[PDB]
């Protein structure tokens, strides 16, 4: 129904972690903005901020780059260090980080804030004189009084069953049905066969009424007590229908989840 | 953007920086376990460092960089002897007590129970016996005699007015308080937090005092918190609850490597419950200072209502000179035979005349 | 159609408006959780407003619109300092006592234990010692001296005829009672209801006066209610039961932002039961006043049968001037050495001649 890798990617996102949002990852990634594809957050980070490539500087060794010096992909940030992607190499006390971005020195007040993602033409500083002609996040470094628009433009993130149910709610069926009608009646079998394969469930839902918005599970009813009986065998031992053995674990699961959401967000832990 | 606090390490290897309220606060700063590992940092250590506003989906700001740990550069944090490894010894350096509004109280303390640095002390009195007022006097006298030492006042399960009066009367010294309106969990949490901060300070060779009102109420919280332990001590005390107060008080010690933790705390007795008396006798074997106040002396409005005969230190010779030691020995010999109230009234009369050195003269 | 009551918020986020009996009633008015959210209403808040007859399938009348909360317009409820956030201090506003039918009691109280606004007091006496009659005298004196102070009389687990007598003799001040015919649960429920009403009133800067007979019986009900706590305190009291009564009593306090909560309650002692004595000693460390009545003085039929030496307040200087402070000090010094009954006799003979202020002269 969701035009998905129903077998692999489905559980891939349900259990492993993958950012997904439809609106716009407008900024480039080797391929232009993606619309609904799922990504690994490593590349979504590297994108998130242009391209920062930080390399240590040997102690007592001064770098061959300047603090606000443009460093290209492969340039030696130091006698031994070699950059790996273009941008501006900034100093660290100790190291050099070349962040893929376009630089705009400011001698007046800065107009963009480090963090804001600015379009080509948008003012970065000094009013209209310091402007951003590059999409992406901005770093206003007073270290050399510049505003660097990294190419990293506004690309957000989503994950897991919540995004799953969102896409669920994010879909209106008759649109898909008309599209699938096109995809069968016009096209050849190879693809239109699967088009109708999904169109059949689409018909089931549409003519059936009830929304799939509850297609997933969030309020699990709890069996009536005797239905999973606990019978006293003898002398104190208890024979319990295994449902409770799982109910208990579920409760513990949910409980610690609540605790950590109240306590702290170790994202690896949380996942 | 700069942030500061005292480290609370979570079970998960990351920590938070707290405020003076010593509780989880919205403004606490996250600290990654990585940083803790570089700086070998510990709970209660005071951390100052530049921070950044939390990113999207972050509920707490993140310390971008560590600037100072315990008011010093982080390097020494990696290389330093560990508090529990510090040598526990006697207080070998006296602190003279003098406070202008009542020099007589500090006076009788010095002539009965002198205070060294690293002191594991206790004052024992029934309710309404100058105990809390006496602690106020010691606080002020410390803040006049030993301004260099980090003076910390702790108020547990006690009266709110006392809290405020000490906030105004402590003149800005770090006081952490938790009135009786708070549950024992709050009390135990705050007490352990301040405890660990103090141990971290002394780890750097610093001098600290904990003025702990109501150590017995803290023991009450420990009893209420200890989950079972099985058997119960006579008087209603739990056996394993008192392990924590015993360790807590035993923390006070003299260090041969610099700094020391002194803890002076207020004890309740003659309260009609075996529980208070058992706590008293249990702490008495760990402490080096007992100073007894008599309820009958308070009833006569004779202050300070100190029970001279029961009061004393342990190892006066390490804290007093031969002349002072023999002066006080002569004094006590004179004073063993007299009755409590009479002894105090006469002592106040003799001491109201002149300085104590001039009193000896 | 108009209804009125005191708000009681259920676990479900909606509440009911109660009657003077302080329990669920058929005519209670439903209050949607919404109204509570818009107006920030809180348990015990007094709500008056138009209501409508319940629709079909509805069993209780619903509040169509709110008009006034705690006798004032609802807007202030949205923005007000919460009672828990109010600064607790000492009662700085003494209340003189005088009741015409027996002003000996009022003057002896003033000369033994002055009263302020925000008072946390207690009267301690064995059974049949004028504690109940004393409470009646104080009630009448307050209803003559401080009409501005909201006087609520709470009677827990006590004699029904006494309830009738006080209801008739309280000249209309709110008398809430729950006799010993009620189970401990009714007592406790009326307890939180009245208490929350009082704190909500004080939240608005009001002065509330609570006269609670049988605080010890309330503690007994709490103990009967505490589900296990595990172990039992010395005497058969529960370790965690007294937390609630302690919180109740410690709620009494003086507010620097206006208003005060003054609770005076009756305590039983010398009952031959360890529960009562432990409760008393537990509450003494929380209250600012003890006033002791002697069973032997009652046996001789001497009233008020007060044990002067044990009685007194704390911080009398904040409720009395220097002249009155030194006068009371002189009077206690004179009376400190005298036998209870005979001391009370001379005090009565000295106060019988004339009023206390001219007794000074
Ligand atoms: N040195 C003193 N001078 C004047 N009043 C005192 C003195 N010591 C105690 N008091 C009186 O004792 C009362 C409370 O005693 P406190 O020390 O708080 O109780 P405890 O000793 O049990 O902690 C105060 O109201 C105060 O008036
Ligand atoms: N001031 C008084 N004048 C006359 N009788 C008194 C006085 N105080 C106590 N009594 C007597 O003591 C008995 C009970 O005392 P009271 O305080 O009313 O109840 P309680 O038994 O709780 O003390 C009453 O029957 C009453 O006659
Ligand atoms: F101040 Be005491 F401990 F009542
Ligand atoms: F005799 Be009393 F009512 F306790
Ligand atoms: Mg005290
Ligand atoms: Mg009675």
């Amino acid at each position: 129904l969701l035009d998905l890798s129903a077998t692999e990617l489905e559980q891939v996102l349900y259990f492993s972690k993958y950012i997904v949002l439809d609106p716009k990852g407008a900024i480039l990634n080797g391929v232009p903005v993606e619309k609904r594809q799922l990504l690994t957050d490593e590349e979504y980070r590297e994108l998130r901020y242009g391209k920062q490539e930080t390399y240590p500087l040997p102690p007592g060794v001064d770098a061959l780059v300047k603090d606000g010096e443009e460093v290209v992909k492969g340039q030696e940030l130091a006698p031994g260090v070699v950059s790996r992607l273009d941008g501006v190499a900034l100093y660290r006390f100790a190291s050099i980080l070349v962040v893929k971005a376009r630089v705009y020195p400011f001698e007046d007040d800065v107009e963009v804030s480090t963090g804001d993602r600015v379009a080509p033409g948008d003012v970065l500083a000094d009013g209209g004189k310091v402007k951003s002609d590059v999409y992406g996040r901005v770093e206003v470094d007073l270290v050399r009084n510049v505003v660097r628009v990294v190419e990293s433009y506004d690309i957000d993130a989503r994950m897991g069953a919540e995004a799953i149910q969102q896409l669920l709610k994010e879909l209106d069926l008759e649109a898909l049905e008309k599209e699938l009608l096109e995809e069968m009646k016009h096209p050849s079998r190879a693809r239109r066969a699967k088009a109708r394969k999904r169109l059949e469930v689409v018909r089931a839902f549409l003519d059936s009424g009830n929304r799939p918005e509850w297609m997933i599970l969030e309020a699990v009813p709890v069996l009536p007590p005797d239905l999973r009986p606990m019978v006293q065998v003898d002398g104190g031992r208890f024979a319990t229908s295994d449902l409770n053995d799982l109910y208990r674990r579920l409760i513990n699961r949910n409980n610690r989840l609540k605790k950590l959401l109240a306590q702290g967000a170790p994202e690896i832990i949380i996942r | 953007r700069l942030v500061k606090g005292y480290l609370e390490i979570s079970q998960d290897g990351y920590g938070f920086l707290t405020e003076n309220l010593h509780n989880l606060e919205s403004r606490v700063a996250i600290v990654s376990a990585g940083l803790i590992k570089q700086y070998a940092l510990r709970a209660g250590d005071y951390v100052v460092g530049q921070a950044r506003p939390p990113r999207e989906n972050e509920r707490y700001a993140t310390l971008l960089k560590v600037e100072a740990v315990n008011n010093l550069d982080p390097e020494a944090a990696k290389n330093r002897p560990r508090f529990d490894e510090l040598t526990p010894q006697f207080p070998d350096r006296q602190i003279r007590l003098e406070t202008t509004p009542d020099e007589l109280s500090t006076r009788v303390i010095d002539l009965l129970a002198p205070i060294g640095r690293g002191q594991r002390g206790l004052i024992v009195a029934p309710p309404k016996a100058g105990k809390t007022t006496l602690l106020k006097k010691i606080a002020n006298a410390v803040l006049k005699n030993e301004p260099d030492i980090k003076v910390i006042v702790l108020l547990i399960d006690e009266r709110p007015e006392e809290v405020t009066d000490f906030r105004e009367s402590v003149q800005g010294a770090e006081v952490i308080a938790s009135t009786f309106d708070e549950p024992p969990q709050n009390h135990i949490r705050v007490a352990e937090f301040v405890h660990e901060r103090a141990k971290r300070i002394v780890e750097e060779g610093g001098h600290v005092m904990i003025l702990l009102d109501s150590i017995t109420r803290l023991a009450r919280a420990n009893n209420l918190v200890t989950p079972p332990t099985g058997r119960t001590l006579s008087g209603g005390l739990d056996s394993a609850a008192l392990y924590f107060p015993k360790r807590f008080l035993g923390a006070a010690r003299n260090i041969r490597g610099g700094g020391s933790l002194t803890i002076l705390a207020t004890a309740l007795v003659e309260t009609g419950s075996r529980m208070d008396d058992v706590i008293f006798e249990e702490f008495k074997g760990t402490g080096n200072m007992e100073l007894h106040l008599s309820r009958r002396l308070e009833e006569r409005r004779i202050f300070p209502a100190i029970d001279i005969l029961k009061s004393g230190t342990r190892r006066e010779e390490l804290l007093l000179g031969e002349e002072v030691t023999h002066k006080m020995w002569l004094l006590r010999k004179v004073l063993a035979d007299m009755d409590p109230a009479e002894a105090m009234e006469m002592l106040l009369a003799r001491l109201a005349r002149t300085k104590n050195n001039k009193e000896f003269l």
